């Protein structure tokens, strides 16, 4: 699994 | 010409290993603002154990517009972790400006895998503290 995912979203 | 105000905030989460086990925990920073003196208050929001099942292996990190009396504010943002030497690492930026309204956040559901964070060799929880650095660039109408 990626260490970090740079996809931006809103909670 | 858009008019842009840059500001930042450093947040240390102490006693990181005392975060709740059950999923759903939210931790928030104190509020912060630019000098622009426009009534906008922001904070950081962390889910130490992810927002949901798909993200349970990650820490999630968001920028929240806590207070804003105007309809909307656009802002770019960047988050970094400060390592055991005080330097920025593992940063991610939003790239473009996102549209905030009061109570809205934007950020990274999968900011960093927790097993990397908890591996002492990476030096990211020195003394059981997680230090995060947020830089914001807000558009002022």
């Amino acid at each position: 699994k990626p260490l970090q995912v740079a996809a931006v979203d809103s909670s | 010409a858009p008019k842009v105000v840059k500001f930042s905030y450093m947040w240390t989460i102490n006693n990181f290993s005392f975060c709740r086990e059950e999923m759903g925990e939210v931790i928030k920073s104190s509020t912060f603002s630019s000098g622009a003196n426009d009534k906008l208050k922001w904070c950081l929001r962390v889910n130490p154990k992810g927002l949901d099942e798909e993200s349970k292996d990650y820490l999630s990190l968001y920028l929240l517009l806590v207070s804003c009396p105007k309809s909307e504010v656009r802002a770019k943002f960047k988050f970094s972790i400060l390592n055991a030497k005080g330097e920025e690492t593992k940063a991610m930026e939003s790239q473009r400006a996102y549209r905030f309204v009061q109570g809205k956040d934007w950020g990274f559901k999968k900011f960093i895998r927790r097993d990397f964070l908890l591996d002492e060799a990476n030096g990211l929880l020195p003394d059981d503290k997680l230090t995060l650095f947020c830089e914001v660039s807000v558009v002022q109408d």
